């Protein structure tokens, strides 16, 4: 399941509903290199950066 | 002091704002909108529900025909029928055996089951939203009351006069035409009361349960009982209530947009996050606390100790408390890039206690105002590792530079260069 | 043969369309919308009325204070007072002169006219509107039947079946918010439950007359009572229910648009006369008349004789009846200008009978379908004298040449001369 950042629910039968916080997980921007640690930039945005970049 | 906010819809978080009352201490907010119950304007269109071809028992005249009349029971189909010999206990028992007639009758009417298991339709408007919303005010600490959204409505339950939207966002999960079942309500194009094909959906459309008036188109056709024998043969379509619980659509609140929750109950669709309301409010002055009482804690200092880049209230910054009495103090970050779980920090003779937040900003670079003394507590933060649990209390992502400042600035110094070799081109030349 | 007919909007008067089914005899209609019953889609969002000041009976402690509390019925004003002397029927009676007591309390309630004169809020949505239509069709002769509107509601009463609408005319003389009074509905812009403004509409506001909770905004202000006497002065504002009475605004029912009637019933507007409605019907074949049975009447002629420029059927014209059998012979004018009085012409062979109609154009140059045979009554009318009585038959005005036709083509003539002169230049050039 895709899970979005604003999150998602989940029915796992008339078992009740659940539900998820889905933010980041890709690690944002730390900086000690010079750009591969950038693809967390791109990893939390995999639709603005590809055009962004 | 009135206080007016716009104001996120989303249904379980606070939104401690802050009273910044001019003269008197400000006072914390603590909004948390536990609900979005919405209860649109509708109408009971029809009800539906199987059929029951609840068979009249058939007339059979021995010598002779028995014209049928329409009688006006819900589609009342009967058609006479001849060359019977009809079997019944004692083989045949009419004498004739080509002027024995046999007249079928056969109605529909609504099952018992329509009373209790049956689907139902409405026409549906939009109506006005609700919500419980529990604030454990300042030090009032508590008020749960239900209010509604339409800006001028006030509910004083507590000590607080509060008015809430319109909300901007409105966006109706209901269709205009809806069909309900139980629990599981479906935003369907029902065909209508009156017209429903038989076999599709609202073959039989009752006004209500108690209407014995009601549309049933079903096809039912009575054919000849075979071979001189008592029966009724009905040929009729299963009702479109048999279908519609099996080959059916999904339910809203399983497929619904932006976040809904559904009843069978006042017809609301609860917990609706999505878009803002303007909520404005009228504190009582009694709960205010006057300036000259409350510790001034300017020349301070904030930092962040653990910042964590994430949703639950993962970041912390200890605060170097620099006080002049000894008290509580109202807290709250005025930008919305960091969200507190302290309202309120109790201080000494200038201490420091940290605090609880969470941010979106790898550079947290928030205001944070400890009862009127504004700060910047800048830092840095570190994502987390293990998210998949319900929803945050972060809800503040917005754009968040490290090779974009110079780099921008870069790229502009080759067009910058542009305009300072050009027109010194025109001082070469003169 | 389920003939379709745009069908204009307008309650009392027959639309006489005509069946052309190809093979067998046209049948007419008669097709008369007795009415236009709307019923929109509505909320009862809170009953309004004049207060009553129903005064709870005043505390009178004789020698020191008596703090009042804030009972929770609706604007439950209550002060306490002191510094009386209460004059209670032996002079005073507390034998205190300052210490002397009064704690006055009144709230607001809904009078005993709130349960039967109240004026009455709603949200009005749109609904779906009715009409009880009659067709006298055909040869059937009858059926007055209550319909709807949505365009795949048929209603099986009498023999035909007939499918309605959706009418384009979307005007809901309601607007969205309505007051509503007894009989008198008023399209006003209600505040709001739980928000009126004291002496403005709205000043009490209950959610229906049993809800014991309520809106009471009525600037209760109690004074204190003078001269050491028991009472209570209540300083109230008379209701907004009160005024609303008679400084109100007129009814919708004389100040609507496009021509309807009002009822509190089920809240319809009747009889909207406004736009046109997608009628189609399905008739029973067995109604109809094959075509080798009715006379065929051709090789005929018709002409007016004393054509009435108007709305009453005063226009006339004799047929020259050219017939082969003898018998009815329905009739219509497929045009729209003519308006005829008569579905149905007897016929011997070959004789003459006069109809009635009505017309809007002075040269009213309209085909006439005698049973599958057509014919222009082509002549001129007259205007009459006596204009002022109900609503019309003619319905059908559209634009109605002595000074145009040779007129415009002689003003053409001018510059149709250009092009003749112009280019012809070009031949005395070459
Ligand atoms: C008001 O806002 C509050 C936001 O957290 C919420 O109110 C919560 O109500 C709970 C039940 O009344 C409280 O739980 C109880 O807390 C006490 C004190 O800590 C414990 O002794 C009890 O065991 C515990 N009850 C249970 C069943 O565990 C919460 O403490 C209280 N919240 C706070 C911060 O105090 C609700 O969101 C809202 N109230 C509503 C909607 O009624
Ligand atoms: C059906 O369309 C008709 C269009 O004119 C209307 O139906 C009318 O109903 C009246 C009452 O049923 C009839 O009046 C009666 O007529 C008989 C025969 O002429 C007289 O003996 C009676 O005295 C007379 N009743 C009274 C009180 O005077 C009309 O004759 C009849 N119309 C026609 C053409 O026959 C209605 O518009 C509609 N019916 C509805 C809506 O119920």
């Amino acid at each position: 399941f895709t899970v979005t950042g604003e999150g998602l629910e989940y029915t796992w039968g008339n078992h009740p509903p659940k539900r998820v916080w889905a933010q980041e997980s890709g690690e944002g921007n730390p900086h000690g290199w010079p750009h591969e640690v950038v693809v967390y930039y791109y990893n939390r945005y995999p639709l603005t950066t590809i055009i962004g970049l | 002091y009135e206080h007016t906010a716009v104001m996120p819809n989303k249904v379980g978080i606070p939104y401690k704002a802050l009273v910044e009352r001019p003269g008197y201490a400000p006072v914390h907010l603590q909004i948390q909108l536990v609900n979005t119950r919405i209860i649109p304007s509708t109408n009971l269109e029809y009800i539906t529900c199987k059929y029951k071809t609840k068979v009249p028992s058939p007339v059979v005249k021995c010598c002779g025909a028995t014209q049928c009349t329409s009688k006006p029971h819900p589609d009342y189909q009967c058609q006479v029928f001849t060359g019977v010999y009809p079997f019944m206990w004692g083989g045949a028992y009419c004498f004739c055996d080509t002027e024995n007639t046999q007249m079928s009758e056969a109605y529909v009417e609504r099952s018992e089951e329509c009373s209790i298991d049956h689907a139902k339709a409405y026409k549906v408007h939009t109506g006005t939203v609700q919500a419980m919303v529990n604030i454990t005010y300042g030090s009032v600490s508590w008020r749960s009351a239900d209010v509604y959204v339409n800006g001028e409505t006030p509910a004083k339950i507590g000590d607080a006069k509060l008015i809430i939207g319109p909300l901007s966002s409105a966006w109706s999960p209901f269709d205009n035409k809806v069909v309900v079942y139980g629990h599981e309500v479906y935003n369907y194009d029902f065909p209508e009361y009156g017209t429903g094909k038989a076999g599709s959906f609202g073959d039989l459309q009752s006004r209500t349960s108690t209407s014995n008036d009601l549309y049933a188109n079903t096809n039912l056709k009575l054919q000849r009982p075979q071979a001189g024998i008592v029966h009724t043969p009905f040929t009729q379509a299963p009702s479109g209530f048999e279908r519609w619980k099996r080959d059916k659509g999904a339910p809203l609140n399983d497929v619904a947009p932006f976040g809904c929750s559904i009843a069978l109950e006042p017809l609301r669709a609860e917990n609706c996050a999505v878009g803002s309301i303007p909520i404005s409010i009228d504190i009582p002055d009694a709960a205010f606390t006057r300036i000259s009482e409350t510790p001034t804690v300017s020349d301070l200092e904030c930092k962040i100790t653990e910042c964590t880049y994430a949703s639950d209230f993962g970041g912390i910054a200890t605060v170097a408390y620099k006080s002049s009495k000894a008290g509580n103090c109202p807290i709250h970050s005025p930008s919305g890039v960091a969200v507190i779980k302290e309202n309120d920090v109790t201080l000494a003779e200038s201490g420091s206690f940290t605090f609880h937040f969470s941010t979106a900003n790898i550079h947290p670079a928030f205001k944070l105002q400890v009862c009127t003394s504004a700060v910047t507590c800048k830092g840095d933060c570190k994502p987390p590792k293990d998210h998949i649990v319900d929803y945050p209390a972060q809800h503040t992502e917005s754009f968040t530079w490290s090779w974009l400042k110079v780099l921008v600035g870069g790229t502009s110094a080759f067009i910058v260069l542009g305009l300072i070799a050009t027109a010194v081109v025109a001082l070469v030349l003169f």
